[PDB]
RNA sequence: GCUCGCUUCG
């Protein structure tokens, strides 16, 4: 299915990788490091961390795994508290 | 309410190190810990215990979100 | 050798062993034997709390050559660390502040 | 009296843009220009 | 002093989890916004209120609990016109030196408006006879940081008469 | 840290003063020695800017005189800033509405004064 | 071999050739004053759109007397199309 | 460093990342890979997304932008050696909420 | 392994929330089965089986 | 002279290949890592 | 301390 979900049998080699990826990180860190981010600075194609590659080597929790959620802290707390009303207006 | 009942072991894991991480910054004890030095006995404890302060905030991928907690989840 | 492959993909760590291995049956599936030599070398960052203060005391008590026990010991205000092979080790275990 | 400025703020980075410089924006970041070919004094001391 | 909307990202360390987030919330902004100038707003003087509290974060680092807040808190910034009461906490040959009551030192009041009778000889004489009232006139705020006050203000003391004091 | 408005809503020093009696007094009822030791410029600009306002005659007010007041200057057609510094100072003298406050031209008629003076003064 | 150098050169080198000094005339003056009431005359106009001032502090009575006053030109929506019409 | 003479600490390869990520251990990755290896705090200014130091943007000449980011060293060297490259990588932060 | 000269790692996790990642999800007990089949990797061998 | 105690007593001592001048009174790590 | 080569180890 990953071969096949752009319309296209695209192989693992470093041209099918660069035709089904985006991110500039990994396909530099692959093959081809000083060719694929001497285009990048050509295009100026932002890359953004959404992908595990780029998470690791920026230094941020990657999405997938146990990051893929959020937690919050059952504190004890009233949302939308009084507020005090105002006499001058 | 649409996604699975069980509590994942990724969330379970998660939970488990962040109320670890909290109890070793002198966070308040549920459970009255009986000679536990360790901190992940503690949160291991809490979650038997289904008394730890964490609500899961699991994100759809189009955006969405919704909120469960480990006492209403449910624990293998 | 280059950066993303030997510095950014994977790169060394510290806080790591490597040692020769041996079996021992009487040990559970989940358990590893470590060495004491190895033991008193690679060392856990505890926080001091509620819980552990009297643990870590006795810790602190013994010392870097007895093997339950630190070697280093960061205070909360300053983050100066203090080695516990100089000085008296009981004054800094009765010291011995949360967090 | 005194000021209210922000001590530190959890930023994480969202996205790296890529692109390039101009030399009048290489000359902006750079300190100072490297004119000598040589790298350490004629003194014994050998200082940069 | 006029309310002031702003909307904080406050850290609370686990330690203080037992007590109330709304409480912990209120202590931490007001320690955060003590005798402090916001740039283009004013000193501010405590928190008014907290209006919107949304959902408390825990993030996998330091491990506390980040909530974003949106509160009004009260600030000290006339609207160019206002009518201030201070006292002489000292005076200048430029310039005499009054202070709000024990608010704040910083009131410069430029002495090139009085009737032509002004001028300070050092001895702290304040104006040469025929609770000080004051006229803010325009606001002034400067950055601090530039290397690897912010709040002074002009008053205007015109001919107001003052049968109470001259 | 950034600011949605800082003109949002302009305020008298009444509810300013019963603001810093509140925090005062939930402050003595929940004195910490560990949040006070962490900044004590709180306690300062609290405990200073009460006394200010005590100084001023701004004590023996309540809302339901500030209604009063505002109803009753709401007929003068007066502006918002006006009737904000006259209850701030609180004028028993009528010299302090004839020169000090501001739009004096046109506005006295010589006959509102006496009203004005009858109405804050009650 | 070229000789090394301990300072960078100067940020602007000096040179022996300087600019040939401006055509006079009634022409060249009559056209520097034309430019110059243009551009005292063409801030007034209304074709001229200041940025619009937010943020009022306060109302006030005076304001009727302070308020700016300008003649707005009424553009023809024959030859404009629809979409710009306010 | 690598060599036990020179007392080096191991080295977690590329097949090991492999494996952490296929369990999903996130935190664990990111504790070993960047807290506990080569973690360091760099000061990147939020105009231009360049790295400056000691909360200070020598670019921009100004000091209101600039922030704290916690980042591999390994990673600065990378930026680094691609701004001397001409590949100027401009970060655009963003706060963590 | 073999136990004929093999050398192994040791790593030490210095966080609370990387520990309990690792004895949850990298845990002997919870990882009996490989991903590839299911079949169980953990079970008897020579001078147990016999 | 140490920074805590104020003696000179800085002596030169490596914990486990960790070049480390620290303080013989006290202890304290003047300065560590080469 | 950088580099390279040989050598072993599983
Ligand atoms: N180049 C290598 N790459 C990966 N693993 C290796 C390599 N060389 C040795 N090993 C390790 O040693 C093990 C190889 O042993 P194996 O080949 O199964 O037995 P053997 O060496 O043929 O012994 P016998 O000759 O059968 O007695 C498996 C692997 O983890
Ligand atoms: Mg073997
Ligand atoms: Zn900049």
């Amino acid at each position: 299915d990953l071969m096949t979900y752009k319309g296209e049998v695209l192989g693992i080699t470093r041209f099918g990788l660069a035709k089904m990826k985006e991110s500039v990180l990994m396909l530099a860190s692959f093959e081809k490091t000083a060719d694929h981010l001497f285009d990048a600075a050509y295009f100026g194609q932002k890359d953004s961390v959404c992908g595990v590659s780029e998470c690791i080597i920026m230094g941020i929790p990657m999405n997938i795994g146990t990051g893929l959620f959020k937690l919050l802290h059952k504190a004890d707390r009233d949302p939308n508290p009084p507020k005090r009303p105002l006499i001058f207006d | 309410r649409i996604t699975t009942p069980y509590m994942t072991k990724y969330e379970r894991a998660r939970v488990l190190g962040t109320r670890a991480l909290q109890i070793a910054m002198c966070a308040p004890v549920m459970v009255e810990l009986e000679g536990e030095t360790d901190p992940l006995l503690i949160a291991m404890k809490e979650l038997k215990a289904r008394k730890i302060p964490i609500i899961i905030r699991r994100y759809l991928p189009d955006g969405s979100y919704e909120d469960w907690g480990v006492d209403e989840l449910i624990i293998t | 050798q280059g950066r993303f492959r030997g510095n950014l993909s994977g790169k060394r760590v510290d806080f790591s062993g490597r040692t020769v291995i041996s079996p021992d049956p009487n040990l559970r599936i989940d358990e590893v034997a470590v060495p004491v030599h190895v033991a008193k070398i690679l060392t856990f960052p505890e926080k001091v709390n509620k819980a552990n203060i009297n643990f870590l005391r006795k810790l602190v008590q013994n010392g870097p050559e007895v093997h339950p026990g630190a070697n280093f010991i960061q205070q909360r205000h300053t983050q100066m660390k203090r080695f516990l092979k100089y000085g008296n080790r009981e004054k800094m275990a009765q010291e011995l502040k949360y967090g | 009296k005194e000021q209210f400025r922000e001590t530190d703020v959890a930023k994480k980075i969202s996205h790296i843009c890529f692109g390039m410089k101009s030399p009048e924006e290489m000359r902006q970041q750079a300190h100072i220009q490297v004119v000598s070919k040589n790298l350490y004094s004629q003194d014994n001391q050998h200082a940069p | 002093f006029v309310l002031v909307e702003m909307v904080d990202t406050v850290r609370i360390p686990p330690w203080q989890f037992e007590r109330k987030l709304n409480d912990s919330i209120a202590e931490e902004l007001n320690k955060k916004l003590a005798n402090k100038v916001v740039y283009n707003v004013g000193l501010c003087i405590c928190l008014f209120d907290i209006t919107k509290l949304e959902d408390a974060y825990v993030f996998p680092g330091d491990g506390a609990s980040h909530t974003k807040v949106h509160f009004r808190c009260v600030v000290f910034h006339p609207f160019l016109d206002e009518i201030l009461i201070g006292k002489i906490k000292g005076c200048s040959p430029e310039g005499v030196h009054v202070s709000l009551g024990f608010f704040d030192d910083i009131l410069i009041p430029p002495e090139s408006l009085q009737q032509p009778a002004k001028f300070d000889e050092a001895e702290q004489v304040w104006v040469w006879e025929y609770g000080e009232e004051i006229r803010f006139r325009v606001v002034d705020e400067s950055f601090v940081d530039t290397s690897p006050y912010t709040l002074v203000g002009s008053i205007s003391e015109p001919g107001l008469g003052l049968l109470s004091w001259w | 840290m950034e600011v949605k408005d800082a003109n949002s809503a302009l305020l008298s020093n009444y509810e300013v003063f019963q603001l810093l009696t509140d925090l005062k007094e939930q402050r003595k009822e929940s004195g910490k020695n560990k949040h006070s030791s962490g900044q004590q410029n709180l306690n300062t600009i609290t405990y200073e800017t009460l006394k200010y306002i005590s100084k001023t005659p701004c004590r023996h007010q309540s809302p339901e005189i500030v209604r009063e007041f505002l109803t009753a200057l709401k007929s003068h057609k007066l502006t918002k800033a006006e009737k904000l510094q006259l209850l701030n100072h609180r004028p028993v003298t009528a010299v302090e509405i004839q020169l000090m406050v501001e739009e004096s031209e046109e506005r006295l008629t010589e006959e509102q004064i006496e009203a004005l003076l009858h109405t804050v003064t009650s | 071999l070229p000789d090394v150098v301990l300072k960078p050169p100067p940020l602007f080198p000096d040179t022996d050739y300087k600019p040939v000094p401006l055509k006079t005339g009634e022409g060249e003056e009559y056209m520097l004053a034309l430019k110059q009431e243009l551009r005292e005359t063409m801030k007034r106009m209304p074709y001229f759109i200041e940025t619009p001032e937010e943020r009022q502090d306060i109302e006030r009575y005076s304001k009727r007397y302070m308020k700016v006053y300008k003649e707005e030109w009424i553009p023809d929506w024959r030859r404009l199309p629809r979409e710009m019409m306010p | 460093t690598e060599g036990r003479s020179r007392d080096g600490g191991l080295r977690l390869g590329e097949m090991e990342r492999d494996c952490l990520i296929g369990y999903g251990a996130s935190m664990l990755l990111l504790e070993r890979l960047m807290i506990s290896s080569d973690a360091f705090e760099v000061d990147v200014c939020g105009q231009c997304g360049l790295l400056g130091y000691s909360g200070w943007c020598h670019y921009c000449k100004s000091s209101c932008h600039v922030s704290s980011l916690r980042i591999p060293y390994a990673c600065k060297l990378l930026f680094q050696e691609l701004q001397s490259m001409n590949i100027i990588p401009r970060l655009k932060l963003s706060k963590y909420n | 392994a073999d136990f004929d000269g093999d050398e192994m790692n040791l790593h030490l996790p210095q966080t609370e929330e990387a520990k309990a990642e690792a004895l949850v999800l990298m845990g002997t007990k919870a990882n009996l089965v490989t991903p590839r089949n299911g079949e169980p990797l953990i079970a008897a061998i020579q001078d147990f089986l016999t | 002279r140490c920074p805590d105690c104020g003696s000179t007593e800085l002596v030169e001592d490596s914990h486990y290949s960790q070049s480390q001048l620290v303080c013989s009174d006290c202890g304290c790590v003047v300065t560590e890592g080469v």
